[PDB]
């Protein structure tokens, strides 16, 4: 058809995206998730050590 | 949750808004002229 | 300034220091530079090659052992060399050939030494070329 | 032609979107930034 | 009579591209001359003569095609 | 409500859902979508600092941000098989470019006045070459007035047209042919490739638009 | 040649380039100075608190 | 008559394409000039006359192309 | 008259190609400008005006080509 | 009249050839900018603005070509 | 509807000729990017963005050529 | 309709030129990668995907030109 | 159908210009290969396969035009 | 077969242009060969077969273009 | 065969565009020769025969173009 | 006899493109020559005859194009 083959290829494009770009973005986001949590806890630890 | 904070929308962004108004006015004027229909 | 001054120094005995000199060949990694006089300041790594020094007397060949061909806007050619080739009394075929062929077997001994043996044989072949 | 349906409407759209963005969403990022700065300092 | 003159004009127009290479070459010779002078201030007295010679040589090379176009036009 | 109206209202709904509905209760954790929005904000703010910074970057950051998000949401809905390129006229991008150029010129004539004409003579170019320089720079600015629209709009329309023509010309992919092996599946591979190309091109050209409007704003505010 | 990656550094390259001529020298040029240059008696003896002082290997 | 004028215009068009070489050449001349003057600042005074002369000659070639196109047209 | 205007359009289309080399020329001058400036920051003040003049009139050559195309049209 | 529109389309097609020069020009501009940032990373802040200026000039040449084609069409 | 369509296709070809410059342009941009990250590994995070910028700009020029072709196709 | 198909063939044949740019581009990318990896071997792991992407985009432009030729032929 | 076959042959003749890119492509690929192996012989074992692959891709791009021209020949 | 043979001749003439790219390939391959062998004489023995293979592969494209032109003539 | 002879002439004229490649290519070979001798003087004798052979191989493309042009003419 | 004479004129005009490559090759040969002379002032004796030979071989193509244009015209 004039447009259905695009629908067929959309599934493959989504599959390749989830295979390649999705894990990379997941790791990139989770790395700064852990970084922010750890730096926030470290700042709080420094503050409570100062008050102690 | 959601609150309104009054950032400057006209004190600093006036030239873009006035340019948009001028473009809209020119489009309205040329709709009956620059259409050839 | 008039002409060019060359500062040629060697660890055993320094050769030249602020002496008037014309075009001097300075074989670098790419090629030799025949600096006539003045010249833009440069910094080039010298490669084992013929350094031919013209003065008003004659054209004496000085096979250099390395150094830097560095120049200054005041036209100071300070060539910090190590060993020179006084006239042709340093020429000797047999010792150079035997040293080259004897360092060929140890050209693949141990990493750094293996790599440097090839360069030693290369400069020995340059000596062969300068032998005439 | 069929121009008085998307151009002026589009201008109203990006005006209201700019207003909503600048007055709502950027302040949340600014607030989280300043809160992290304050409880980090 | 009209077609032959028309094709003469077309041939002159397509020949005019001959000077493109001549100009680029004259200018690249001048560029290398400038680079050589900058990297060696004392070599100007040597580089200038053959630089001008190469300029004139490329100019004559371009003028060959220019004269061909001229004789296509007026001959 | 025409096709453009429904497309724009859907775009507004989804874009506002991406922020106000992502926050379940607006915690300080800054979840993965929240951290993605934070990264985008930081990136646009450092476009602003790097390219228009020095006295008044912060004032002009918000339009950069809003244009970036609008172009981002426009380019995101470009590859869906049904996705129509905002009524497929693309004159909207031209209008945006024209209005932004007009606003920049108004800002230059307001903050500099007649000094804006001195921008045509940056450092040298004395009187014999002054008219040539001013003509050249005026024509360059006139080209800039159309650069932004005939850019994102052109690429979006070209991608959509490539999409349509590719889909049309492979209609016999396994309809009646006997040679529909992987050699006949190669067209599917090129369609997949142009999917990836259109996505990457849309994102990188949104970045292009942001950096270009930042540079134009810097040229307007700062004379060099 | 490859006196940086395969080799070590410029110092050893230049030293061996000079030593090639020094060893391949005529008897008339062979004097006390070149003999002293040819002789090498420096032993690499690294520090204890700095590099554990393993052994006095040749330089 | 009209065909002669038609080929005249097409010849002028294919003669205007001669200026590409002049542009690229003056580009390379000023490029080498900039590189050289950036290398040593003391050489600019000496290298400016030769660079501008070579530029003027390249522009003269471009003007020859433009003059051929014009004498075609007019 | 049909052929005259037709070949006028053809010659105008062929003539505007002059901007190819104008862009290439401004780009080459600018490329050497960047190379020299990054290799020598102190030469900025004395290289900038010359480079500006250079690429400005290099684009003016393309402007001359555009004017030729315009006169072919009008 | 049909030949006139045919030559309009032909000239519009020929008008787009000059745009490849604009593309390669902006590209070599950014290439030299990459090389300059490689040599002098600290000069990036000073060097990027007139890099954008050079891109603007070359894209302007391409846009003169594009506008010539557009007016040849409509 | 015969000569006009014929010259329409011809002009579409003469406009698609221009993607060569865009291809060589994205090429030289990526090439200088490779050379820059080669000379200094540490400048990658700085030279990547303007390099993909130049790639996008050259690809947009190629798509300008493609658009000029496409209006001569649909 | 003979002229229409004739010009379709001509347009496709001249539109195939874009593979010139495609090949020149992929090979420029390959040449730069070769120079970079030879200058420093360690950077290969970080510069290989860069050249792969550049080659992919250049051959994508070439495929765009080829597809233009194909649609001029069969459409 | 005489003009159809005539312009088919013309298109096949012009379709071979794509081989120009393959030619200059193998040119630059092998030039950089020789320069790189001149830098250091060690990198040969890792740089030769990619040079071969690049030549293969360039010749494939040329073979695309060759196959299209063959379609415009048979 | 007037128009058909005429277009065959024109197509062969247009196909003859692949030899320019073939010559540039052979030429820059030999130029890099000369630069490499001058830079280090030892690397010459290894590079020479590489240059032989490179110019043979480059001339293969010119031979393909020559065959395409030949089949258009006989 | 009058139009056939005219097409023979125009095809020979088109095919004469192959000598650009041979000329600039052998010139690039000679330029690399000059660079090599300027760098390494001892390699001049060794680069003599290889560079002459490369010159002959590059000019083989021009010879093929001449043969094609003669076949088109005679 | 008129149309074949017209084709003779057109083919002779096209055959003069060879001056492009001839001049660019002569000039780049002289550019390498002058660069080697400036960088290596002690290379003139061994570079001058070979520069002359390279110039003559590059001009071989240009004089061949001139001769074929002359014989096509006469």
């Amino acid at each position: 058809n004039d447009e259905s083959i695009l629908l067929l290829t959309f599934l493959g494009f989504t599959g390749l995206v989830a295979k390649y770009l999705a894990p990379a973005y997941k790791d990139f986001a989770d790395a700064r998730m852990k970084k922010v949590s750890d730096v926030l806890n470290a700042s709080r630890n420094k503050h409570v050590e100062a008050v102690k | 949750m959601l609150k309104r904070f009054p950032t400057p929308i006209l004190k600093v962004y006036w030239p873009f808004f006035v340019a948009g108004a001028a473009v809209y006015y020119g489009m309205s004027k040329a709709a009956d002229l620059s259409s050839n229909t | 300034s008039s002409g060019l001054k060359l500062q040629f120094a060697l660890p055993h005995e320094t050769l030249y220091s602020g002496s008037e000199v014309t075009q001097v060949n300075l074989p670098a990694k790419s090629g030799r530079i025949g600096v006539l006089a003045n010249h833009v300041p440069t910094v080039e790594q010298l490669l084992p090659g013929v350094v031919e020094v013209m003065e008003g007397s004659n054209s004496k060949k000085f096979f250099i052992s390395g150094g830097f061909a560095t120049v200054q806007p005041d036209s100071q050619l300070c060539v910090t060399a190590i060993e020179a080739f006084p006239l042709e009394s340093f020429s000797q075929e047999n010792i150079k050939n035997l040293l080259a062929e004897a360092k060929k077997n140890v050209s693949s001994s141990d990493a750094r030494e293996a790599a440097e043996a090839a360069i030693q044989v290369e400069v020995l072949e340059n000596l062969q070329s300068v032998l005439k | 032609f069929y121009f008085m349906n998307q151009l002026t409407y589009g201008f109203l759209l990006m005006i209201t979107l700019l207003i909503l963005f600048s007055q709502f969403f950027l302040p949340m990022i600014l607030r989280l930034y300043v809160s992290r700065l304050f409880i980090s300092k | 009579m009209q077609l032959v003159l028309a094709a003469k004009y077309i041939g002159a127009g397509i020949s005019t591209i001959g000077l493109l290479g001549a100009g680029i070459g004259i200018a690249i010779v001048f560029a290398a001359l400038i680079n050589g002078v900058s990297r060696n201030p004392s070599i100007k007295d040597t580089v200038f003569p053959m630089a001008i010679l190469g300029f004139a040589l490329s100019e004559a090379t371009g003028l060959f095609c220019l004269m061909v176009s001229f004789l296509l036009l007026f001959g | 409500l025409t096709t453009f109206s429904l497309y724009t209202i859907i775009v507004l709904l989804v874009i506002t859902s991406l922020y106000t509905l992502t926050n379940n209760n607006n915690k300080i954790i800054g979840s993965r979508w929240l951290i993605s929005q934070e990264a985008i904000y930081d990136t646009i703010m450092n476009m602003t600092k790097g390219q228009i910074g020095g006295k008044n970057w912060g004032l002009y950051f918000p339009m950069i941000f809003t244009l970036f998000m609008f172009i981002f949401i426009a380019n995101l809905i470009s590859m869906i098989p049904y996705s129509f390129a905002l009524s497929a006229h693309l004159v909207f991008i031209i209008s945006l470019s024209i209005v932004i150029w007009l606003g920049n010129t108004i800002l230059g004539l307001y903050k500099h006045g007649w000094v804006f004409f001195s921008l045509f003579v940056p450092a040298g170019t004395p009187l014999p070459l002054v008219p040539l320089l001013v003509i050249i720079e005026t024509l360059s600015y006139f080209a800039r007035a159309i650069s932004l629209g005939l850019r994102l709009g052109s690429n979006i329309l070209a991608g959509h047209l490539l999409m349509v023509i590719l889909a049309g010309l492979t209609f016999n992919f396994m309809l009646i042919n006997l040679f529909t092996l992987v050699f006949g599946f190669v067209p599917l591979a090129m369609i997949l490739a142009i999917m990836m190309l259109e996505f990457a091109i849309g994102i990188i050209q949104g970045y292009v638009w942001a950096i270009l409007t930042a540079s134009y704003l810097k040229d307007a505010v700062y004379l060099h | 040649s490859a006196w940086r990656k395969a080799g070590i550094s410029y110092a050893a390259y230049l030293n061996v380039a000079a030593q090639a001529i020094r060893s391949s020298l005529k008897t008339e040029l062979q004097t006390a100075s070149v003999l002293n240059r040819s002789q090498t008696d420096a032993f690499y003896t690294q520090y204890k608190n700095g590099t554990a002082a393993s052994e006095p290997t040749p330089i």
